[PDB]
């Protein structure tokens, strides 16, 4: 998804927002402020949470050679669900 | 001042000065140079344009990338001006046609659109305005040029109380339509100056002088509401320029007096051309009109610019009109015209 | 090679070049300060600034050397040395398919008499070493600028000269002519300090100083 | 009305101007040999209606192709000056576009547009021959969308 | 692709577009970061 | 070994000189040229019909850059900052920032097309194949500004050419 | 970790009071014009200065002479050193005459009215190191702080 | 240390002797270069400008250094008279396009935070 600034000015995922005057805005006049509609933060947050019953699970990210450097994230934290750094998708152990 | 408008850099091309110009009708003679001076320290101009972008192509290499934006704008439309002046620290007006047009008249180009841009600029929230008029702009002057300039002048002044006003005497430069206009008279035999042009005095102004005078006025905080007038260092009789610029062009000097009514007849005949007329009745009697000497109005010396002599920067422009037999002739051969002191 | 990763060495050329190093050494003990044959069978003749004609003329006409091919001559501006410049000729021998390197030290002011007489290939090979570095070459036909711009100021290859220089051009429409201004970049050079703090190959480590 | 008549007259001039331009490639660097490569029978500009023409008083579009140095700077501008109108310059390669690989060196002006009014910027290092051919196609499309006679009608 | 359809993704552009240069839906560069040095907010109401 | 290229032995018999005189008088070798080019004309041309057909390319082609994302859709980029460190023209500028989730990616990935030189080192540099550079080459423009690609522009282009580059690295990652 | 404080509520432009008496950003011109007239019209004890917590010695000297150029001597600072006795006269009175690098060899140290854990953490680190090795006897009077 | 090589001149006396006639050449050329290069500046400002760059380095005492600018300055008068340089190459000395740089302490302070 994507939100809109008071000047309309669809705010990108980073949070950029030209304020009211901000003479630099004139470059978007007669043109379009290129913004990617797909926002990474909420486009991965809704992804299903993996349920694997092990303490350590690899996180190659699908297609080991084609994916990302395989990590060995720990699965013992029950407060929150441990996720790969590169992948971002979340691993949780079912009742550990 | 806004956080994004704090000036920086050494006044170079990619330096930021915090001034946001919106020069109007810059696709002309003096609009060319001010933008060139505007891009010197990196002031993002907007330069709304109405002609083909190709004719506006030559303005790109006067500023860093993204510093010279181009916006399509129509004078008759109202929202067209507003769409380019919302985010401008200053607004500079230079719109003006030196001849009559079917779709635009002297009144339309000198009171209609300068008042309109001034009122939206004040409405938008601009901080300054530089509306240029003529030093010779008299409400009851015979020329339609000067009377139209005068009525618009009080119009913009009333619309914008703080609108600094520039009235240069006469502009001479590379394509001034003033020096080259006199040089172009060779193709039509002798010079058709009425009564030998012995009864007309002018004080021309260099482009670099006036164009600089704009942004010194911009950077000066005391220029709000002033009515600066720019004049050259020396005045000269009309017959005193003609032979001088002919001599500095080394063209055959052939003065030829003729009646003014026939001079008007020639001006009207040249107006019938559907394309750009070579001369019009307005400039016919504008040439023989003599500038004032009013000293009460502040000059370019007030801001801190010295008015360069006409004879000094003349070789750059009149060299083109010379033939092969004088293309390499220096200005030592010519001599400065007989200045009329004040 | 039992170790295909490492590059094989050749001692046959190595000590033969070492033998030739002493050969030239004994002939001119007034010029040859230093002779060195590196690991990769490269011979170096460190000479005195006065010797640009004799040793090169020696290396060019001798029966046992026959080095008539001027491969290149280059300077190595080393600030920490009292003689910042280091002019490095390179010679090639058709008869013995070998390469000879000779080095001479120099300050900014000390001149080198031109080697045009020895190698006439060197005519154009000083017009840029004078340009890039600023070492003037004495008694030379022409010392003109051929790499730097017409009337450019400085010697850019000097290690104290900035990457971006000082002058940047732009076509100024006020004067209808390209003109120079003090340089100001759109982005400055994001220099990187990539020298690891842990010592490299200890073979060439500097002695306790 | 007059608008329709002037529209046809503008198109008549438009069609030739977008089909009869004669480029002059100011051969500078490795970008230049690519333009000679799209002179090869593989691409053959001349099938579109453009010919490699020297004497830049005859050419309409001129192509900077490679790095541009201060030494090359003033002469290159003069080539643009007496180049007759209509005149368009196409930036070939990253070095001509924005200095490219030598953007930080002391001797090359960053970007060719600092000297001439670039019309089309063609990215590449080098731009593959047909990528420039694409840029030339874009030039004619831009040439198609002009209102020279139309603007004069409202002038 | 009629015989080897490309792998489907949620984010793949459903409608491919041509080059948009010279047209009102052009691309215009703009800094994507956020302003870091913020001014001291001037307080309001009193004096001395 | 070697061979000579111009050691010529013109035989001075009355026979041979007749050919030499025949060669000079009747422009035989010049006629050879005429018949040579005539055979070329009688052959087909090889001018490809652009844009109705374009040049033959390869899966390893280096073109316009485009940042991609995982099958889940989150950006592959993790701001390891390798690509700009090897970028031979310093066209890659980037600053990482904390993110709300904690998967702190970059707020800036700006590649200057007019400075970049399309070596492809960025692909080899990226450990997660985030920055690849696609097969497109039509990304010409008319203003210098639109070549200063930013994080949004790369992300949009990655979502555009995702159908193509995904198969390209699919058919080439074994080589890499 | 204090670089973030560098980026918070940063004074950026000449901040002067408006017609109401409220701070606004204006050019330099009015800012030093306001100070110039008020400093020249007044003369003597009626003009003075208050030093802060972190000020370079450059600015302290810069207006020490300026305050004297307007005939003022009350150049005051936040922290108070009793002027009774030598005070600012003798350097030793307000000086670590032993030097921080020279505290290791000391045997019995008497800390008076201070909590070096937070007053001078680095100095507390130095005495702790000498405490561990040199086996000195630390002694502080006042609140039983750690 | 003190003993050193005479690149072209032993003594500062002959250093000026190399400056003199080179100035004479760098004095004589002005009317012809201003003529064929087709400039707008007058001869006299060319003359006094020639003085200007003869001035800034009129403060060195090492004979090698001064006569190194002699050959250095020897290296443009022919670069000009054989029309090798350009109009943009000798207007460059006539620094014109930049606004006057600030001289007073107030002007530097107003412009920015840079000595
Ligand atoms: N000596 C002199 O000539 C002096 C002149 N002035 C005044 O300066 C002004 C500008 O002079 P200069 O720049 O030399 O003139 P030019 O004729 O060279 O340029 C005039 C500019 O005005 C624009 N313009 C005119 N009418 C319209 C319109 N109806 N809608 C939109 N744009 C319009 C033109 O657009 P486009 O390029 O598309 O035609 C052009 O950009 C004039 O008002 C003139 O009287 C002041 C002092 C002296
Ligand atoms: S852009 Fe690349 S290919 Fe073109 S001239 Fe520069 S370095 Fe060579
Ligand atoms: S190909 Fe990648 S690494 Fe190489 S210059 Fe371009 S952006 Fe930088
Ligand atoms: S694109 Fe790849 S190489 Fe570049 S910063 Fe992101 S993860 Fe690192
Ligand atoms: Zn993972």
């Amino acid at each position: 998804g994507v939100r809109t600034s008071p000047t309309g000015e669809k705010v990108t995922h980073t949070g950029q927002a030209y304020d009211d005057g901000d003479y630099r805005r004139v470059r978007f006049s007669d043109r379009q402020k290129e913004v990617n509609e797909n926002f990474a933060i909420d486009l991965i947050a809704e992804q299903p949470v993996s349920e694997v019953g092990s303490r350590v699970i690899s996180c190659d990210g699908g297609g080991g050679a084609l994916g990302h450097p395989r990590v060995y994230i720990n699965l013992d934290k029950e407060t929150k669900t441990g996720t790969c750094g590169y992948c971002g998708l979340q691993f949780r152990q079912p009742h550990h | 001042l806004h956080h994004a408008l704090i000036p920086h850099g050494k006044g170079g091309r990619s330096s930021v000065s915090g001034i946001v110009a919106t020069v109007f009708g810059a696709t002309g003679f003096l609009g060319r140079y001010v933008v060139n001076h505007l891009g010197r320290m990196g002031s993002q101009v907007i330069v709304p344009y109405r002609c083909e972008p190709y004719d506006t192509m030559h303005l790109r290499p006067m500023g860093d990338l993204g510093q010279i934006i181009f916006m399509e704008w129509n004078g008759k439309d109202k929202d067209s001006i507003r769409k380019v002046v919302e985010h401008s620290n200053v607004v500079i007006n230079l719109v003006g046609r030196e001849w009559e047009t079917k779709n635009f008249d002297f009144e339309d180009v000198f009171v209609k659109i300068p008042h309109a841009i001034a009122q939206v600029s004040k409405e938008a929230g601009v901080e300054k305005l530089i509306h240029i008029s003529h030093l010779n702009a008299d409400i009851k002057s015979p020329s339609r040029y000067l009377r139209s300039k005068a009525v618009g002048e009080k119009e913009v002044r009333a619309a914008f109380p703080e609108a600094t006003i520039i009235k240069p005497s006469d502009i001479f430069g590379r394509e001034d339509r003033f020096l080259n206009y006199f040089a172009s008279m060779r193709w039509f035999g002798g010079v058709p100056l009425i009564s030998l042009g012995k009864e007309t005095v002018k004080q021309p102004v260099y482009i670099v002088d006036v164009s600089k005078g704009i942004i010194n006025a911009i950077k000066d905080p005391d220029a709000k509401g002033k009515t600066f007038a720019f004049v050259g260092p020396n005045r000269y009789l009309l017959f005193d320029l003609v032979q001088y610029i002919f001599a500095v062009a080394y063209r055959p000097f052939l003065p030829y007096p003729l009646p003014h009514f026939a001079y008007r007849w020639v001006g009207r005949l040249f107006e019938v051309s559907p394309f750009e007329p070579w001369t019009t009745r307005d400039k016919v009697e504008r040439v023989h009109m003599s500038d004032m000497t009013l000293p009460h109005l502040p000059g370019l010396e007030d801001l801190g610019i010295q008015a360069t002599p006409l004879e000094l920067k003349a070789i750059e422009v009149l060299r083109r009109h010379r033939t092969y037999r004088w293309l390499t002739s220096e200005m030592e051969d010519v001599k400065p015209a007989k200045t009329v002191n004040i | 090679d039992t170790r295909p990763t490492i590059r094989p060495r050749n001692d046959v050329v190595h000590k033969q070049l070492s033998a030739f190093g002493q050969y030239v050494a004994e002939i001119l003990p007034k010029y040859v300060q230093q002779v060195q044959v590196s690991c990769f069978n490269e011979l170096e003749i460190f000479i005195h600034p006065d010797g640009v004609i004799p040793v090169l003329t020696f290396l060019r006409d001798h029966t046992n050397a026959q080095f008539k091919s001027l491969a290149d001559l280059t300077a190595v501006d080393v600030p920490t040395r009292q003689n910042r410049f280091e002019i490095v000729y390179n010679l090639l021998s058709l008869r013995f398919n070998s390469q000879i390197r000779v080095k001479t030290y120099t300050d900014e002011l000390t001149p080198i008499e031109s080697s045009v007489t020895v190698y006439k290939a060197a005519n154009w090979y000083e017009r840029e070493i004078w340009d890039m570095f600023g070492v003037f070459f004495a008694n030379h036909p022409d010392l003109r600028r051929i790499l730097t711009g017409y009337g450019f100021e400085g010697h850019p290859f000097r290690k104290d000269f900035p990457l971006s220089g000082y002058v940047e051009l732009r076509y100024d429409d006020e004067v209808k002519r390209v003109v120079a201004e003090p340089v100001e970049l759109a982005q400055e050079f994001r220099k990187f300090d990539l020298n690891s703090p842990w010592e490299a190959f200890p073979a060439y480590r500097q002695p306790p100083e | 009305r007059g608008e329709y008549v002037v529209a046809k007259l503008d198109d008549l001039v438009n069609w030739a101007r977008r089909s009869s331009l004669w480029p002059m490639t100011f051969g500078l660097a490795c970008c230049a040999v690519e333009m000679m490569h799209m002179a090869a029978p593989r691409y053959d500009m001349d099938r579109f209606g453009v010919v490699f023409r020297a004497s830049p008083r005859q050419s309409d579009v001129m192509i900077v192709a490679g790095t541009l140095t201060n030494k090359m700077a003033p002469a290159l501008r003069k080539v643009y000056d007496q180049m007759p109108e209509p005149r368009y310059v196409v930036s070939m390669g990253s070095c001509a576009n924005g200095g490219g690989y030598y953007h930080y060196s002391y001797s090359v002006v960053r970007g060719c547009d600092r000297i001439v009014p670039v019309d089309i910027y063609v990215p590449g290092c080098p731009p593959t021959a047909e990528a420039l051919l694409y840029g030339i196609l874009q030039l004619q499309r831009k040439i198609k969308r002009e209102k020279r006679l139309r603007i004069w009608y409202r002038r | 692709p009629t015989t080897k359809p490309p792998t489907a993704r949620k984010y793949i552009w459903t409608n491919h577009k041509f080059n948009v240069s010279g047209t009102p839906q052009q691309y215009v560069p703009y800094s994507t970061t956020r302003k870091k040095i913020q001014e001291w907010v001037p307080p309001s109401t009193p004096y001395k | 070994t070697y061979k000579f290229v111009n050691m010529r032995e013109p035989s001075m018999d009355m026979k041979s000189v007749t050919d030499r005189a025949a060669q000079t008088l009747l422009w035989t070798e010049l006629v050879r040229g005429l018949g040579m080019t005539l055979s070329y004309l009688f052959r087909e041309p090889a001018t490809i019909n652009y844009p109705f057909e374009k040049g033959p390319l390869s899966p390893r082609f280096r073109g316009e850059h485009a940042l991609r994302r995982y099958p889940s859709g989150e950006e592959r980029c993790i701001a390891c900052k390798l690509c700009e460190a090897v970028c031979p023209a310093q066209a890659i500028t980037i600053e990482a920032e904390p993110r709300a989730d904690g998967s702190r990616r970059t707020t800036r990935y700006d590649i200057d097309m007019t400075k970049c030189i399309y070596c492809g080192f960025c692909q080899e540099a990226c450990p997660v194949d985030a920055i690849v550079e696609g097969p497109n080459f039509e990304f010409s423009t008319e203003t210098h500004e639109e070549l200063l690609y930013n994080k949004e522009k790369l992300l949009n282009n990655g979502d555009k050419w995702e159908a193509e580059i995904a198969a390209n690295i699919q058919a080439d990652y074994l080589y890499r | 970790f204090a670089y973030d404080g560098l980026k918070r509520q940063r004074l950026t432009q000449p901040m002067i009071r408006n017609e109401k008496g409220l701070l606004t950003y204006t050019t330099w011109e009015d800012a030093l014009s306001r100070v110039a007239g008020m400093l020249q019209s007044f003369q003597g004890n009626d003009v003075a200065a208050i030093a802060g917590g972190l000020v370079d010695a450059e600015a302290l000297v810069a207006l020490k002479d300026l305050l004297n150029r307007v005939d003022s001597d009350s150049l005051c600072t936040e922290e108070v050193f009793p002027t009774a006795g030598a005070g600012t006269d003798l350097r030793s009175n307000y000086l670590l005459n032993t030097t921080i690098a020279g505290v290791e060899e000391a045997d019995v140290i008497l800390l008076v009215g201070t909590n070096p854990r937070f007053e001078a953490p680095l100095f507390n680190a130095r005495i702790r190191k000498s405490w561990l090795h040199n086996d000195l006897k630390v002694a502080l009077i006042g609140s039983p702080v750690d | 240390g003190t003993s050193v090589k005479p690149i072209f001149s032993r003594d500062m006396n002959e250093a000026k002797r190399r400056v003199r006639e080179l100035y004479r050449a760098w004095y004589r050329e002005v009317p012809n270069t201003v003529h064929l290069f087709q400039l707008d500046i007058s001869v006299k400002q060319g003359r006094d400008k020639v003085r200007e760059m003869f001035m800034k380095n009129a403060h060195v005492t090492d004979p090698r250094v001064v006569d190194l600018l002699v050959i250095k300055g020897k290296m443009e008068l022919e670069e000009t008279i054989n029309v090798w340089k350009q109009r943009t190459h000798i207007m460059r000395f006539f620094h014109e396009t930049e606004a006057p740089r600030p001289t007073d302490f107030l002007s530097k302070f107003y412009v920015g935070h840079d000595p």
